[PDB]
């Protein structure tokens, strides 16, 4: 979230319910955001991934109130939408298909990557397991270095 | 385990029984659980192999 | 037989596996991570983790995923990443060692460059140039606290730490020079030895000195530069013949 | 980092006295600082002639001497000082003091003056 | 009179990459990490240097 | 204008495509320390672990040696042993200078031996040549630990002295040795006077120092 | 650097130029001068010392209990008995100076200093689930429970 | 301050010295003057550190000694200086561990 | 065997030519060939 | 192509905390990059002043590219007014002024430095937290 500075009013009316459950979130980000001595780099790239997960799920919660719930009104969810708790760009890529599940926005940025592709954890688990099998080696990835998404795909 | 990656049997765990020679024995398993028929010439030992 | 023997190892956990330097100098470099404006201090400080590999020793994510290079950090005896290494731990064997033996000219059983020149000390990460399997042990007296010990007793010692972490091919404790000179059957296995028995205590916890082990230098185990008395060095020519034969054999 | 620089930097805890105190405690220990034959860059004013080699000094020639105190004064509270040099070709220790009497300086046990 | 040719300024370049990514942010957080961010840069630099006095 | 890289087969991979990064002046070849285009490729996509080029191309033109494997380009042996059989029917020697590296690196004359191995003529030729001319229990009575060890597993903490030629196997098992007994180079328990002769000696130099 | 190839078992600084160290063999030293030396057979875990700074018991597990006095070196130290059986936790010098609190697993031995060593203040009576603690007047007794999650007080 | 003793003993620099010695443990036995009766170093470390100084000290004296001018007083001082050196670095030798 | 050489794009930060350190490097001069320098044909004064 | 992702700040505040205390040989390449960025360190001074928050503003968001690294952070957007509105704005910013100056009988001029220069510049998770920044100046309307 953003400050608030009286440019927009104070909350819409359904947001008393949420706040305590979105305000769990922040608890938890105030722990990521901190020097956690990680002495070591795969260390420290687990809390980027933790905070970007914790980042992913208050939007997936307040998208899942407006859409698939739809317990919300359309105005608070602006609202929220206008503050920086939702992700806007995110709960638009869920809202289309094939990207339901979506860890992040920077695993289907195709331009990022060396290999002109999307992210591994775009591919279902299914194919690159069966890869695998054909191969003789097991399952080869578990996460990506972006946001940590193990198995980020639709299915 | 027969291993379907490395293609060959890898052992997996080890058990001591606590108790003559068996000489034979025949593995049962169903939903209820996994059982070993240890055998000698005369007599037969079923052993569970629990969690 | 680390594969059954277990899966787990986490050996020092992210809570305790390093502070970062050992002050010597008056002011800390930030870009070097070194400290400057002096330098007093004979700087190598004793090992505080081990490799007891038999307890350690397990299946990784790397395993399941099939790398081919050991985790230093397991080496040493400190990889708190444990089943979630990328790199693999258990002492190097046969097997590992024929499957990553294409690569092992350019770089370790690590997957770290070897180098074309050898360090002036011998010190660390041997040449690609110069195969070698054998490793130059010293500092037995610093490893030991300066303990009054029978030559023959520190060589059990040598082969008992070095036997364990791989396949011997023969191991020679001298009291002229005050050293231990080891030899493996593979580099790789010899290269793992070393990353080891870095810095490493040569005591026991039955021995009077085990509870400031820490406060003493550890072992300085350097590459073995070859040993010049004759019948050694004829040898090394047999099996240098040998390798050649095979090599030949190979190629036909 | 300019030799004319205004401002040291100081550690955000640094009592001076303290700090002074600290300092003189450790300057008994000290090697410098607890020692006499303080170097010193002079040129002879005496001209003189190096006893053992006769290697002739000339005036005005400059030396990287040691300045020490005599502990005898001359008179009351004005200082005498003995300025060592060596010799370019041998390295003899030539020296004198500066007897403010005359105006000017004595020989000690180094050379002779010409 | 300005460049004719020169549309790639020095901020678009840099989001082509993927090595930046892009966030909002309060103004007055990011002067803060400038702030550290600069002086860590001043620091290393030196440090490099090797002045570290 | 840049040459292009030499990796060898097995190398490189198995496979009919592999994409594969180029940067230029990366790093410095190993050999002489000097700029060179890295390339650097995965083998397979999934495959861990990269595969980067270690030396400079111009070195490696010199030696006939893959850019990665650092074995010979024909044969896939260590340079020294390549080397060293065409010597057996001249050897290279690598100047471990900071200079004198470089210099012998931007010489261009196929340092030792690469020549014969780059031709068909003459690598085949030395090979053909190479055909022609190959056409608890102490233990006494040198070879290796780790192929007494073996020997013993087969049989189925083993210390062996070579100055001594003493070697006090301890099973710590009266099981484990009763077997080894049966199943079944002087193997007592915790031309024979010849051999206790040469044993004896053995012992005296052990101990003179 | 302590001079004593023996492990330092206590070390206390509000005795005010002096600290105080001791010996798991009974060195006693101020830090400097040794009020007492190294005994071949005992060995001690701890040791605590008296109010008016003379009196130092140093003290095991196993019962062993022994009071020296810093003001004459020459001065035996006195044995306190304690059952070997009960293990000695710790102990503690009481506000009046003569009650030396001896507190033992299951329970509390509480010595009269005025009186022959040995004699108790009052006889030992026992009240493994159950920590406790006792204030320096040695007359409040906090007892925690870990089958009923509580506390109690004596 | 010119001549750089003079900054080497200046009390900020002093100071930071002392700073460092009291944490982590950085001292330069270069920089104090050995003690002249030992059994007063209760610590084997330092005890340590005062030989090796000791022994360089030894060293440095050696590699003057064999100057070409062999015949000058100097040398000869020297050599009663080194015995002296040497007589210093066996009594660091004792034998209490 | 076919191969794709690719560029990867490095963070514009890392220095770009990370090779290159400004190096000397003597050169042999390589000439095999023999270059024949042809010509044709009082000493106090000069 | 596709669009930058909108990262979440968090991230960003996490990435510039963990490069305080950068003194092992995990992020070696993370300092090369901290040195690099010295040549975009004055552009980027440029755009955050251009940034800076008018005062009739409490506190303005502002758009951020940052590298990964944590080395540096440029304010994207470039402030553009409309003109008229943006004068306006100013000469009321003004006429505030010219109020404070007739009320107030000394007028607490801040201290130069701010803050002092042992202490390190608070990180911005000390005052996020914080109650309402208080109220900026926009004249009393009508
Ligand atoms: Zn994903
Ligand atoms: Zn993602
Ligand atoms: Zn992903
Ligand atoms: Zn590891
Ligand atoms: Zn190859």
């Amino acid at each position: 979230p953003r400050i608030k500075t009286r440019r927009s009013k104070p909350a819409p009316d359904g947001f008393e319910k949420i706040k305590p459950t979105l305000t769990d979130f922040e608890i938890q980000l105030r722990d990521a955001q901190k020097d956690k001595s990680s002495k070591l780099a795969a260390k420290s790239n687990e809390q980027l991934w933790e905070i970007m997960q914790l980042h992913h799920q208050r939007s997936r919660y307040i998208y899942t109130l407006y859409y698939k719930r739809k317990a919300i009104s359309k105005d608070l969810y602006d609202w929220l939408i206008k503050e920086k708790y939702a992700d806007k760009l995110l709960i638009a890529k869920w809202r289309k298909t094939g990207y339901e599940k979506l860890c992040c926005l920077r695993c289907i940025q195709k331009n990022e990557t060396n290999n002109g592709s999307t992210c591994i954890c775009r591919v279902p688990r299914a194919q690159l397991e069966e890869e695998a099998r054909k191969k003789g080696t097991q399952v080869s990835f578990h996460q990506c270095v972006h946001c940590g998404c193990r198995g980020c795909a639709s299915t | 385990k027969f291993d379907k990656k490395t293609k060959n049997w890898t052992k997996d765990e080890e058990s001591a029984l606590c108790l003559a020679d068996f000489t034979d024995m025949d593995v049962v398993c169903g939903d209820g659980g996994i059982a070993a028929i240890l055998k000698t010439n005369d007599s037969f030992n079923i052993v569970a192999l629990t969690p | 037989s680390w594969r059954d023997k277990s899966a787990k190892v986490q050996v020092k956990e992210s809570e305790l596996p390093s502070s970062i330097p050992a002050q010597t100098g008056l002011t800390f470099n930030i870009w070097y991570n070194k400290w400057s404006q002096g330098f007093a201090g004979n700087t190598r400080f004793v090992s505080p983790f081990a490799l007891q590999p038999q307890l350690h020793s397990g299946k990784t994510r790397g395993d399941n995923d099939g790398q081919l290079f050991f985790c230093l950090f397991f080496a040493k005896g400190m990889c708190c990443l444990g089943p979630k290494c990328e790199y693999l731990h258990h002492i190097p064997d046969e097997e590992d060692i024929g499957k990553l033996a294409l690569r092992t000219e350019v770089l370790d059983c690590f997957g770290r460059e070897k180098f074309a020149d050898y360090r002036e000390d011998m010190g660390g990460i041997g040449s690609f140039r110069k195969k070698n399997k054998t490793l130059y042990v010293g500092g037995i007296d610093g490893a030991l606290n300066s303990k009054h010990l029978k030559p023959a007793q520190i060589e059990s010692r040598i082969r008992f730490v070095f036997s364990r972490l791989g396949d011997i091919d023969r191991i020679r404790y001298v009291e002229s020079k005050n050293c231990g000179f080891v030899k493996f059957k593979y580099q790789a296995n010899a290269e793992f030895a070393k990353e080891a028995m870095s810095n490493q205590t040569l005591l026991l916890p039955s021995d009077k000195e085990w509870d400031d082990r820490r406060e003493g230098t550890g072992l300085l185990v350097k590459w073995a530069n070859e040993d010049p008395d004759p019948a050694a060095q004829k040898r090394l020519q047999e099996e240098l013949k040998l390798e050649s034969l095979n090599m030949m054999v190979h190629l036909i | 980092s300019e030799r004319k620089a205004i401002n040291k930097y100081y550690p955000p805890d640094y009592n001076p006295l303290e700090a002074e105190k600290l300092s003189r405690k450790m300057a008994k220990k000290l090697k410098t600082m607890n020692k006499s034959h303080a170097s010193i860059r002079l040129m002879t004013p005496f001209s003189m002639r190096c006893l053992e080699c006769n290697e002739y000094i000339p005036k005005s020639r400059k030396f990287n001497g040691k300045k020490e105190l005599l502990k005898e004064k001359y008179l009351d509270s004005i200082k005498i000082y003995r300025l060592t040099i060596s010799c370019p070709r041998c390295a003899n220790s030539i020296a004198f003091r500066t007897d403010p009497g005359n105006s000017d300086y004595v020989m000690e046990v180094g050379g002779v003056r010409n | 009179l300005p460049t004719n040719h020169n549309k790639t300024k020095l901020l678009k370049s840099l989001k082509n990459t993927k090595y930046f990514q892009q966030t909002t942010i309060d103004w007055v957080e990011a002067g803060l990490q400038l702030c550290r961010q600069g002086h860590n840069m001043l620091n290393l630099l030196i440090h490099r240097k090797g002045l570290t006095y | 204008n840049e040459p292009p890289p030499n990796i060898c087969e097995q190398c490189l991979g198995d496979e009919a495509n592999i994409r594969m990064t180029k940067i230029p002046q990366g790093s410095e070849c190993k050999i002489c320390t000097l700029p060179f285009t890295l390339y650097h490729f995965k083998t397979s996509k999934r495959s861990n672990n990269i595969i980067k080029t270690l030396i400079c191309v111009r070195c490696a033109t010199q030696r006939n040696i893959c850019q990665c494997c650092m074995l010979d380009s024909r044969w896939h042996i260590p340079i020294q042993l390549r080397d060293h059989l065409i010597s057996l029917v001249v050897m290279t020697e690598e100047a471990k200078n900071d200079m004198m590296k470089r210099f012998l690196s931007l010489k261009n004359v196929k340092l030792g031996g690469a020549q014969i191995t780059s031709d068909p003529s003459e690598a085949d030729n030395i090979v053909d040549k190479l055909k022609n001319i190959l056409l608890s229990f102490f233990l006494y009575n040198s070879i290796p630990e780790w192929k007494i060890t073996d020997t013993v597993s087969q049989l189925l903490s083993l210390i062996v002295n070579h100055k001594a030629k003493c070697g006090g196997l301890r099973f710590q098992s009266s099981e484990l040795g009763e077997r080894f007994v049966s199943k079944i180079f002087i193997i007592p328990w915790s031309t024979a006077e010849n051999i206790k002769l040469s044993l004896s000696l053995n012992k005296l130099i052990q101990l003179e120092l | 650097e302590v001079d004593s190839a023996n492990e330092i078992i206590y070390m206390y600084g509000h005795n005010t130029e002096y600290f105080i160290w001791a010996d798991n063999r009974g060195t006693i030293g101020f830090q400097q001068y040794i009020v007492h030396s190294a005994k071949s057979d005992v060995e001690y875990s701890s040791g605590v010392l008296h109010k008016d700074s003379l009196l130092l018991a140093l003290y095991s597990p196993d019962g062993i209990l022994d009071v020296y006095n810093l003001s004459s070196p020459d001065q035996a130290s006195s044995r306190f008995p304690v059952d070997e059986e009960a293990k000695i936790k710790e102990v503690k010098f009481a506000d009046n100076g003569y009650w030396m609190v001896v507190e033992c697993d299951q329970t509390v031995v509480c010595f009269d200093l005025r009186k022959d060593v040995g004699t108790l203040a009052y006889p030992t009576y026992t009240i493994g689930t159950v920590t406790y603690d006792i204030d320096d007047s040695g007359k409040n007794m906090i007892a925690y429970s870990n089958e009923s999650n509580s506390l109690t007080i004596y | 301050m010119s001549r750089n003793v003079d900054k080497a003993n200046s009390v900020l620099v002093r100071f930071q010295e002392q700073q460092a010695e009291s944490a982590g443990g950085y001292k330069d036995y270069s920089r104090y003057q050995r003690p002249r009766n030992v059994s007063k170093v209760k610590s084997i470390k330092e005890a340590n550190e005062w030989k090796r100084q000791v022994s360089k000290e030894i060293k440095q004296k050696s590699t003057r000694i064999y100057d070409p001018s062999l015949n000058e007083m100097q040398i000869a001082e020297l050599n009663d200086e080194l015995n002296n050196l040497f007589k210093e670095w066996k009594r660091w030798q004792w034998h209490i561990d | 065997h076919h191969i794709e050489v690719v560029s990867k794009q490095m963070d514009p930060l890392l220095p770009r030519f990370v090779g290159k350190k400004a190096r000397k490097v003597v050169a042999p001069t390589e000439n095999d060939e023999v270059v024949p320098v042809l010509h044709m044909d009082d000493p106090n004064e000069w | 192509y596709t669009p930058k992702a909108e990262m979440p700040p968090e991230h960003l505040r996490k990435i510039i905390n963990t490069h305080s205390d950068m003194a092992s040989k995990m992020y070696n390449t993370d300092k090369k990059a901290f040195l690099g960025a010295l040549k975009y360190l004055p552009h980027a001074i440029l755009k955050l002043l251009e940034n800076m928050p008018h005062p009739w503003e409490q506190a303005k968001e502002v758009k951020v590219l940052y590298h990964t690294s944590g080395a540096i952070t440029f304010v994207n957007e470039t402030p553009r007014v409309i003109e008229p509105v943006y004068t306006a704005q100013w000469s009321a910013t003004w006429i505030a002024m010219r109020r404070e100056k007739r009320d107030r009988t000394h007028f607490k001029r801040m201290r130069f430095p701010p803050f002092d220069d042992d202490e390190p510049p608070l990180s911005y998770e000390q005052h996020i937290e914080n109650i309402e920044p208080l109220d900026p100046i926009n004249l009393p309307l009508d």
